[PDB]
RNA sequence: ACUUAAGCAGUGGAGCAUGUUAUUUAAUUCGAUAAUCCACGACUAACCUUACCAUAUUUUGAAUAUUAUAAUAAUUAUAAUUAUUAUAUUACAGGCGUUACAUUGUUGUCUUUAGUUCGUGCUGCAAAGUUUUAGAUUAAGUUCAUAAACGAACAAAACUCCAUAUAUAUAAUUUUAAUUAUAUAUAAUUUUAUAUUAUUUAUUAAUAUAAAGAAAGGAAUUAAGACAAAUCAUAAUGAUCCUUAUAAUAUGGGUAAUAGACGUGCUAUAAUAAAAUGAUAAUAAAAUUAUAUAAAAUAUAUUUAAUUAUAUUUAAUUAAUAAUAUAAAACAUUUUAAUUUUUAAUAUAUUUUUUUAUUAUAAUAUGAAUUAUAAUCUGAAAUUCGAUUAUAUGAAAAAAGAAUUGCUAGUAAUACGUAAAUUAGUAUGUUACGGUGAAUAUUCUAACUGUUUCGCACUAAUCACUCAUCACGCGUUGAAA
């Protein structure tokens, strides 16, 4: 068991725990199977098609791993992995932005 | 299909949160504070608090009649909480069997308080020969004890000092060790070499204090004049020790050794370098009664001096002695167990006889994390311990280590047993001349 | 002088929502505990988040380095070195383990910030002091003045920045809002003149009256002490503990349990107040839209249509352009239980949407909790446990009070709406935005702070210091049958 994830993921380059590398598999898978999702998800719910196409569809949906689920990944802070609190604009929890806002870190950023 | 060990629960003290009796409650409300509007009585039970604020003081008795009324409203309760868990930590450490004392003495500032709660906890059916209650602050606290008193069910003995011509067997102190902020180091040992000629053969001691720095170094002080540490070193256990006369602990004291918690002058506290400190209480919660709750609103008792609750924590200090008998048998048995009787040095992790008189004492909230418990002991070592305990060293005793508050006995084994730094502010409690010295021999080295 | 007190405006006994606590639980992840009170973070807990529980499963794991192997490319002269990737190797990694794990730091709160040092000068033999002064004035260090003191540095102030008013520039006035946008600059910390009051006598101050002004608000910006804080999630370091498990992963469960108790919010308890309706569309601001936004239309609920909610289809716009989005209160008409204060039949009238006469004629048409049925929405998934719609249901809530909130202000209040963050989805929370737009006056009390008077045997500074007691010895001297 080298790999605690089922696919060999490359690491983030910044802050590392293991929530962090939990989200960033799961991104990651859901980037792989995207397409595939979709295409389940349309064939589940497309009423012109035959009622077992869409129930082998919505099987095959609820067989897959947690890990392909759009709904399963959160935004965490990148530089503290903190998971509230975090504005998207700059993928940071609220102290960090504050700390890297007051450093000039953060491009166009002022005190009000 | 995991549950408490009869061990561990024999090792658990009283849990339940607690409450006066209904009857004393509803008495309290109807007469003691009824006649009177809340803002006087508010002034007055202010006037009390802020003048124990103060770091490191004491009770003081009732002086007037309204005062009277005012500790019955706002002090009266956390007595009864502290006596109220002393009192059934004396009947399970003896077993309920043992605990059926027929000559009562109690000794306090409220109304007969440890009587009342005496009454409680032994039941409606305890009826002993002799319930003297020696109320200290005032004749017309006596009255409203009665009040108290009526509504439990007279042959209670209001009396205002104690009866000089007889001893007992079950004695109560609350608040009774100390009268001086200053003079503390020794009106402790006439305090309590008073009341201990009193105390008969097989008798009980209970003596409750505040649950501050000040009451915990009384307590300690008392232990410690009691039984000379240092006059027995190297001696493990409990043993019933000299002051024909022995007398052992109970509790909360697993061992008869030095206090590891223990500096002498309460001052220390006080200051900067002492504000690490810890001091040996214990905790309760009790019921708001409703005179309680009616009692503490507006700016006087309700806001900050500079949510509400239906319970006080009441904090508070506690030592139980118990006097042996006298017989050839036990004397001679003492003698014999002191001397012959190596009972080891009880090393760190130690659970000494494993029983109820040498389990370790849980004296802070364990800290309970997934998979391991840790708890700061007071260990029938002497000592000041640390313990783990964990599922992967066992599933049985972490279950219940999981469950154990501060305040009960821990009666299991652990896997880590280390030494506890609660004690590490403790061991650390003619330069003018050379300072002259050195600015003059500087002064004259610069030419 | 924080605080109190007064006055004004409210809110406040119920239901629900949301927290905390208690109890319960496998778990209900974590948070207080030296006697007034007080365990209380959520810009989103279905899975995730997650920290907790149950059961399985992983074992150098996410790192860096060493040593081997197995390949893969480059280079030597065919083996070799060089690197890259895997596998193993063990130092270890890892730890939402410990604050009864200590330090700094940092953060919060509070006190003080016209004051602290330095330099000269001057006084005293000197330690020291630097003297008017315990100055005047203001709501305020605010504005001034003064002295054997005078400066400087910092601090404060000025300054600066918003906003407001104005000028110039820019825009081919279809990205239109030129009534705008945003660059630069100007302005005020307003000024003048009389009269009356006081005055340290005017070249002062206040009030009033005139004159010129658009001129009326706000924010930031330094240190020094004290205490608190380990969701210190404001870190770092150190110590200590676990290392087949206190690390790691998956499935499900919990954080949503319900006797209580309390905080906060939302909806109410009807007529100075609720409802409905108001299409050449009364009247906003500030935001958002490439991890979107959703127009108009059509269909169903559904009833001519409208309204409302979904579905179908995605027009435009990645934006001064298009969309979210025709703001809503306001105002107008109509209606409204209690209420025989009404409705209806007949007459009646110069009140006609109406009048008159005679006849009959404590919970509502308030409130919207709870529950039932059927749909819908997001999502792989809505069981524990989400949101919405329709048809039913239709609870408590009426009187008086503790208690408390905020207080000249574009503030409170508002059955006024609007937007954004956090979301796939859910706001009665939070933060923003504008609309309408008040009332009242402050006898009182005051911790605490700053000056002061006086005393001082204290100087590590009253938790001070001296004095005296009690014991233990070792001396010295005196009287002595
Ligand atoms: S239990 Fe232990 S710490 Fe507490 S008073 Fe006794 S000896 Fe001291
Ligand atoms: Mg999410
Ligand atoms: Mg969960
Ligand atoms: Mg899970
Ligand atoms: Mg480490
Ligand atoms: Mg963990
Ligand atoms: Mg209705």
């Amino acid at each position: 068991g080298n790999f605690r994830f089922p696919i060999k993921t490359k690491l983030p380059p910044g802050f590392i725990n293991a929530r962090i590398l939990r989200d960033n598999f799961k991104r990651q898978q859901f980037k792989e199977n995207e397409i595939l999702v979709k295409s389940l998800k349309f064939i589940a719910r497309n009423m012109n098609l035959p009622t077992k196409l869409r129930l082998e569809a919505q099987l095959k949906l609820n067989a897959l791993p947690n890990y392909m689920r759009s709904t399963q990944i959160k935004n965490r802070c990148v530089d503290s992995g903190h998971a509230r609190f975090v504005l998207s604009d700059f993928r940071l929890c609220r102290y960090q932005f504050r700390e890297n806002a007051l450093k000039g870190n953060l491009p166009g950023v002022k005190k009000g | 299909e995991l549950r408490l060990l009869s061990k561990t629960l024999q090792g658990q003290s009283y849990r339940d949160q607690l409450e006066l009796n209904p009857d004393v409650s509803k008495a309290i409300n109807n007469n003691i504070m009824a006649v009177h509007i809340p803002n006087n009585l508010r002034r007055v039970a202010t006037n009390y608090y802020k003048e124990i604020q103060e770091p490191n003081s004491l009770h003081r008795p009732c002086r007037t009649k309204m005062e009277v009324d005012a500790h019955i409203a706002s002090i009266f309760l956390q007595n009864y909480g502290s006596i109220f868990q002393s009192l059934k930590e004396l009947q399970k450490r003896v077993g309920p069997d043992n605990f059926k004392p027929q000559r009562i003495l109690d000794v306090g500032y409220g109304p007969a308080t440890g009587i009342v709660a005496l009454n409680d906890i032994l039941g409606p059916n305890y009826r002993p020969d002799l319930k003297d209650a020696v109320i200290l602050g005032n004749a017309e606290m006596q009255e409203r004890a009665k009040i108290i008193l009526s509504r439990q069910l007279i042959m209670t003995n209001l009396r205002s000092s104690i009866p000089a011509s007889k001893e007992y067997d079950l004695i109560i102190l609350t608040h009774q060790l100390l009268h001086d902020g200053n003079q503390f180091p020794i009106q402790v040992d006439e305090n309590i070499e008073h009341y201990l000629n009193i105390l008969a053969p097989g008798g009980h001691i209970v003596i409750i204090e505040r649950g501050n720095p000040m009451g915990f170094e009384i307590i300690a002080r008392a232990r410690q004049i009691t039984l000379r540490p240092e006059n027995f070193p190297d001696e493990f256990g409990k043993i019933p020790r000299p002051w024909n006369y022995f007398l052992k602990v109970i509790a909360p004291c697993p061992h008869q050794r030095k206090c590891p918690l223990q500096v002498g002058n309460p001052n220390f506290y006080t200051h900067k370098e002492g504000k690490d400190l810890k001091f040996c209480n214990f905790q309760k919660s009790i019921k708001r009664p409703k005179f309680s709750i009616e009692l503490k609103k507006g700016k006087l008792l309700a806001t900050s001096w500079d949510n509400g609750r239906d319970y006080e924590i009441l904090n508070y200090s506690y030592l139980i002695f118990e006097r042996s008998h006298k017989d050839e048998n036990t004397l001679k048995e003492i003698k014999k167990l002191r001397n012959e009787n190596v009972n080891g040095k009880y090393d760190i992790g130690s659970l000494g006889d494993d029983t109820q008189n040498s389990w370790p004492r849980i004296i802070n909230d364990p800290v309970k994390r997934k998979g391991h418990v840790m708890m700061d002991l007071c260990a029938p070592s002497g000592e000041l311990e640390k313990w783990t305990v964990s599922r992967s060293f066992s599933k049985q005793i972490y279950h219940d280590a999981r469950k154990s508050k501060k305040g009960d006995l821990w009666a299991s084994a652990a896997k880590t047993q280390i030494k506890g730094l609660g004690d590490l502010n403790v061991k650390k409690f003619q330069l003018k001349k050379e300072e002259r010295q050195k600015a003059r021999k500087a002064m004259e080295s610069y030419n």
